[PDB]
């Protein structure tokens, strides 16, 4: 016969939900200037990560019902909300605008672009009685013609919602963040080389904190993200359901060199007591449109790796099409992202123009001597006013940045969307660029982790009497 | 640090001289981590309420609540001593008509407890009765 | 000789104060009525309430200095304030109004009521140079004549303070709430059939959570409340102090059938980016004034019941008088309450017109065959703008509700006010309807409960040496 | 569940049987209900600084404070064990000159605990000094 | 041989930092009047202070890096911000003003002072449609000549900084505050008769809480403050450095009698829905400048008391000079303080014009033949608009106070600044009134206290085996 | 006598009065609205709790589990400012004992809990 015996601290957990906090070690905290929203809050990261490897475990994972995704989704949203809340309100600047073409019709170097507009307008000063007729510069993407008049114009989202400009001191440069659980919980990491996103996992490890994510939001192509191993891996909730999105993770980084070749002046006008709207003073030199530099050979090779895996997914006998984006709002239709606090919108038509033949590929572009037409130049433009992706209202103006701007980053993943139709016997599966969701960018990064609560008390029948 | 590696190990083999030492080492490590967190934060005074400040406070409250729960149970039915603790209730074999050696050499803690959850109510209620019994015997 | 011996968990409480939380079952959450001023914040109520009978205790109670009254008072105050705080601000609409008759002079069915006013006015929208001459509808109670010309009008509350309309999605249907104490405390319930409100109590019962209150605030009347047993009961701090109020608890429910017989249209006009004022579009069909249906004999017999208890209170040889209220603000002067998100104001005269003689009563009207002039019809009217009762600021506007409105509820209690004067030898004690206090409605509910802290540790000498 | 119903019954009659049986029903059931409520609340989440979240947060903070305080009190004077604890302090008859039979089979807890509301502080401090003497001996 | 033995609760503490809370006593809560400062938030102070004297202790102190001085300053700033945050916003009243001399030219009693200005202006009323030309009385300091000419005026801060008037119901009368630490910490008090601010201390005591501070913000002077006993003590961060401020504590109180001999009317004009600007109605009777009354021989006794201690600091053979600050901000240049919610600015030039000599000093004023020219009378003036001392923004307005204002307070300490120059062989050390710092006022109050954490766990070898 | 009264006295006398300090650090205006000092007090009390339970945890994890006094099995290393007994008891204070046992105190703590695990292994 037996009497139960208890053991506190047995290896038992249970799939659960809880709250998490961040960690920004100390490199961001060292500067102590232009503090980013995340820097002045996160607890210093523990210098030595602990990753205990688990054996003889086949825990099931499913990233499409991962609680930590939604939680961190509303986290980032609320953080931006409070981070921008206290600074300037831009509601009084919504008036009629009297605009000219650019600085002058005198153009050398592209011609009539229309991207400056030299708009003039009557405004009220800090003193209630005093009023002044002032002028400012605006891009085509930041102004709508109104009253059927060549001179008349207004901001885009006046008749819709409100605007509050970004608050100038704070930087928009992301930093790594480590989610760490409170005691009594742990995070499980699926370490397998290949994982489709749902199912049992062989290589399982236990950690107390995630690796730095460095939160970046982009449309069409992931940036400064993580890399796959030995191949490109695709994840979908239901491949047969073409309505859902496709997640692509690449096995090599791709260097992207974007720049804004324009010398800028930050002219500051007051509209109130503390209200100091910041606009562009002028441009020194020619107006060269912002663009991104990309290698041709590398792009082909990586996109061909995608082609093979995508073929493998939906049966060998297929022909692949990469049509451009159907339409809609600017973010999803045309590649957009952030760089040095300036939001770039790049026309990636030439990026997706490919029709792999069931019988024409498997030969990469191995051009050794190139020294020439090898850079893919992207026509990129600027929008200063950006609204909430999901919320109809809640807009934000971007203050201009003085001087020259240039980033260079690491393309690590793509967002794809299959469109059905006449592809059954044609076998012409068409994939278009996607985006517009805040959760997917991070779904691409949190699939490997899942949280479990730790229940240490355990019972075992044993013949020992007290 | 000190997280148990006996999760894959077979409950019985792991329990005897393989997990008991690690369990207390794990508790000591979590205690050291908590001390490091409470001292650095007190020195920085960066605990001013903000979204992140609320998120970390709640997490700390949950942690202390949970630990106190465990210790509370552990004490209130007479095991104020150490992780391992016997008891008086005879184990009604009906709960799982299975033999000891086979279970110890083959079964693991996670899969064990998930098919005991039905009778866990009964065993805990019998335990509290055994506490009452010995306290009115003394 | 003795040595003290200690016990942990002796039955010892103590008079105390603490904080409480709510428990709204699951039913409102099972309906997703979108957070009706207190839904998702409440913990699920325990399935099985535990009301341990107390024996051989004569615990004293006094409801007039029960703190939880005040605590839940301020709870309700802040809870309502935080619900209407994030939605629409309604300052800019305060202008001059140009108003017609009703909608039209074509009246069949009551004549010149004046309750629609088809008021027109110039206003400023989101874009602040396109003045819009718009119209809407308002009741005679909602609008004051400023400039006694003919068609010059303003919203009553523009001299006082500010207005913010109720936020349309949230409903107003109250739901039961259970106050529950944290551990270490308990609530004592006086279970006696008749209790005057202060003194020792014979039947005591300890719970941990109160029964659902379903917070309802009404004046001159108590609605969907609790019932007394076997008798009407009557409570007052100092009966001789005629200045204090009188709370009356009834032993039967009384059915009341109120309705708003008008088909309504919710016309929505924007005054800002997110600012969308909601007004009445029009009325389909005749304009029948809102009214409440009440049985005669029930009312008469229950009024007889109260009178007998009242001539037990102030001596047998008395003559009873029920004059209408003296005057003052609309709430206490004439009856008012809420129904389906519309605040009704019913003219309370036919109710309190009674002079039950010292020698004419003691026969209830048990009229069998009635089938006729048996319904007490109440002239009821609408006010859309309601202010804070105590503070002078903080007023709200009630959005119109489309379609037909109709409630039917259970009258359960009364508030009365003794007026002194020439009643000494006349013996003509006069009582009028009261109200205007947020506390009293709930004083009528929380009289039976009182909170006590539990300190378990106790000492007692005993001759046992360690 | 398992609340105090022995207040009416004379201190002694409740002490001999009711206090022992109720002790566990008072220590375990109340804590288990609190644990279940916390677990459902944590899984539900929606814990924002609203009018209600702050209230229940303070509620559970008060609960843990009061429980921990009692454990510290019992632990400091040697009641690190359970309900029943003797002491070395002789009960001075000058504090209360009453026979045991009257104290146990005539008088209850509430009335008696109020009567010592002047001697109680003196009693506890003496208990601490006796505990120190035991520490010196061992 | 030995085995370590653990001991809980030993006298080890450690230099540390933590958070503190205030105590206002039960009586402040009992008054329950307008929640002046933070009367309710403060916990009721303990009836019995506990001050365990510590012997055999030489603990070092240094007040210049005591953190609680910084903590107290930030706490006071936050409390003031919370108090003024919901107060009426005053941004619209900033217009041109059309002003006469004061009221009338019928002066008797000082002549052309210019302190009323009977300024008229054009301002919008609560209703946007109606605009009414109103007036208001303003002190000469409040309005600067603007647009030159003679009859155009505007408030000192408009483009530079917004203004929000003080909420009227709250009062500024300070009350004692007791900082109390949470458990696990203690405060050490240096009880020595004379302490120069840094070094070891003999007489030490551990206290549960600090004594009431009754925070007072004053310039060039200290009012309602702690008094040194049996000596006058002079403290400075660097005596060698002239720039470092010098703090002088006194051993006797000095009675000061300030008043505002004018009978005032609070005329209230609405500028919005809840916006009710409060201005002065008129003055009943003659207009007399505010005047503080001070005894001669007593102030002189304290001037000589300073002299002796000062020439004991910087070497015997010196000649002492008292000069007023030649250039300063209006608060910094002359004396200013608060009284009954009215900020007085007095001309303390007759308190700082003394040239103490090396010979002939040490003889006090024992004038028995007084009853006459024995009162130093201070020309004092009024400013209603006061801005943050440090931040260039956030200015407040003082509402006028009806009737007569009078104070009588307790002068206890000084702030002085040494100025270097031709004083080497001249030996003419010159000292000037200081101020303008929020910290220094409370640096004197918190000099004796310092906070220490308490770590109970200690380990010590002993030969006992378990 | 007193919260820090023992300080001046030698460690041995401090041990007799060490229970008055053990009663301090108890860590216990019931409503806590988000106003000013109210939340300051809430944060302060929340800290104090961690302080106690940290010290409590160490005690239980060590071979002590019981307050005011607990003895061990690790021999005291000469290297750790060894003197005599009359020196370390009748001559010097807890406050300034920490001064020379400070880098050693951490070494001693690691020693005690390793031995405590080792004795559990032997049992
Ligand atoms: C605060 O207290 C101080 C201390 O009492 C007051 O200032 C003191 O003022 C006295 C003078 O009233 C002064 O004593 C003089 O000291 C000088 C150097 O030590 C001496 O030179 C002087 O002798 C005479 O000559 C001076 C001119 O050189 C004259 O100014 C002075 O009045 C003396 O005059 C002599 O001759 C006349 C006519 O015959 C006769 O009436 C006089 O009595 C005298 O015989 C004095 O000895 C102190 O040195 C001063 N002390 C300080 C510290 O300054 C000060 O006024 C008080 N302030 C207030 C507001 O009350
Ligand atoms: C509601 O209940 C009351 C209580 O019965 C009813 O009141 C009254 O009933 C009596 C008996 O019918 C009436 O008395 C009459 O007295 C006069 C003079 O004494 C005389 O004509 C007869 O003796 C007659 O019985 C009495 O008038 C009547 N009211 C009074 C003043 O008490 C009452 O009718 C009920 N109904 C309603 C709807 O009010
Ligand atoms: C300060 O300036 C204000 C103006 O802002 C003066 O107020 C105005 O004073 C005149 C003269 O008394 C008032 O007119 C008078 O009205 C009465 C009543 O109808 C009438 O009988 C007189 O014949 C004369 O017309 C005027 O109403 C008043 N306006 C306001 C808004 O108060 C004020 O007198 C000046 N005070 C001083 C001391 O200079
Ligand atoms: C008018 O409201 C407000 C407007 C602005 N700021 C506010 N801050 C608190 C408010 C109230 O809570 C309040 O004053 N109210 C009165 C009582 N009330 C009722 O339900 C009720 C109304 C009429 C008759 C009987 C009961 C709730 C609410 C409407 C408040
Ligand atoms: C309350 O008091 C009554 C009256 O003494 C108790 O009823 C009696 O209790 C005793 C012992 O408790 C029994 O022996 C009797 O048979 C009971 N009956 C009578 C005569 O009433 C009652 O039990 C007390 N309740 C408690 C538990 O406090
Ligand atoms: C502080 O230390 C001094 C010095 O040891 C103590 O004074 C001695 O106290 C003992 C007993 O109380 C006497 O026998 C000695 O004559 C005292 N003087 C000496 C040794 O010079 C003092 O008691 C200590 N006080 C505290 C509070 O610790
Ligand atoms: C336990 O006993 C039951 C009796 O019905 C039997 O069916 C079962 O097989 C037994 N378990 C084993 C594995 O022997």
């Amino acid at each position: 016969k037996l009497w139960v015996t208890v053991y506190y601290g047995v290896p038992v957990w249970k799939e659960a939900t809880t709250t998490l906090f961040c960690a920004s070690d100390a490199k961001a905290y060292d500067t102590e200037v232009h503090n980013v929203w995340a820097t002045h809050a996160c607890v210093p990261t523990d210098p030595n990560p602990q990753e205990v490897v688990l054996e003889n475990v086949t825990e099931n994972f499913n990233m499409w019902k991962n609680n930590m995704v939604e939680q961190m989704h509303e986290d980032i949203i609320s953080l931006w909300d409070q981070s921008l809340k206290p600074c300037v309100k831009l509601t009084p600047l919504c008036v009629t605008l009297n605009c000219t073409d650019l600085r002058n019709v005198t153009n050398i170097s592209e011609g009539m672009r229309g991207e400056i507009k030299n708009c003039s307008f009557n405004i009220t000063t800090s003193i209630r009685d005093k009023v002044k007729k002032d002028y400012a510069l605006f891009y085509r993407l930041d102004v709508v013609p109104i009253d059927n008049d060549n001179t008349s114009y207004r901001l885009i989202n006046c008749n819709t919602s409100t605007i509050t400009q970004a608050c100038p001191k704070v930087s928009f440069e992301p930093i790594p963040i480590h989610y760490c659980t409170p005691a009594g919980f742990a995070i499980l990491k699926c370490k397998d080389k290949k994982f489709n996103g749902t199912g049992p996992c062989k290589n399982v490890s236990t950690v107390q904190c995630t690796h730095g994510i460095r939160p970046v939001v982009s449309t069409q192509l992931l940036l400064n993200g993580s890399l796959a191993e030995e191949e490109v891996v695709i994840r979908s909730s239901n491949f047969t359901d073409n309505a859902k999105n496709i997640i692509v993770q690449l096995k090599e980084s791709v260097e992207i060199n974007c720049t804004r070749p324009n010398n800028n002046t930050r002219k500051s006008i007051h509209i109130g007591p503390g209200r100091a709207f910041y606009t562009t003073g002028d441009i020194i030199g020619d107006i060269r449109q912002a663009h991104c530099n990309i290698s041709r050979t590398k792009w082909n090779n990586t996109l061909n790796q995608i082609a093979t895996k995508l073929k493998e997914q939906f049966g060998n006998n297929k022909t692949i099409v990469f049509n451009q984006s159907s339409g809609g709002d600017p973010e999803i239709v045309m590649h957009s992202f952030n760089c040095g606090g300036e939001f770039f919108y790049c026309n990636s038509t030439q990026l997706f123009n490919s029709t792999w033949n069931f019988n024409g590929t498997w030969n990469l572009t191995q051009s050794n001597g190139t020294e020439g037409n090898d850079t893919i130049t992207l026509p990129c433009r600027i929008k200063q006013i950006i609204n909430m992706w999901q919320e109809v209202g809640k807009a934000m103006y971007a203050p201009p940045i003085r001087g020259q701007i240039r980033c260079s980053s690491n393309i690590t993943g793509l967002i794809l969307t299959r469109d059905g139709g006449n592809n059954h016997n044609n076998d012409t599966e068409t994939f278009r660029p996607g985006g517009g969701d805040m959760r997917d960018n991070w779904r691409s990064e949190l699939y490997k982790y899942k949280v479990v609560k730790i229940e240490p008390l355990g019972v075992a029948p044993t013949k020992a009497k007290r | 640090l000190g997280f148990l590696g006996a999760a894959g190990s077979t409950m019985g083999a792991a329990s005897i001289t393989l997990t008991v030492q690690a369990r207390l080492l794990l508790s000591g490590i979590v205690q050291q981590q908590n001390n490091l967190l409470r001292a650095i934060e007190a020195q920085q005074h960066l605990l001013q309420l903000t979204v992140w400040g609320i998120k970390q406070l709640q997490a700390r409250v949950l942690a202390v609540e949970r630990y106190l729960r465990d210790q509370q149970l552990l004490g209130i039915w007479g095991c104020s001593g150490k992780l391992i603790c016997t008891t008086a209730v005879p184990w009604n074999a009906s709960w799982s008509n299975k033999t000891l050696d086979m279970i110890w050499n083959n079964m693991t803690w996670m899969e064990w407890e998930r098919e005991i959850d039905n009778y866990t109510g009964l065993i805990y209620t019998l335990i509290e009765e055994s506490q009452n019994q010995q306290e009115k015997n003394e």
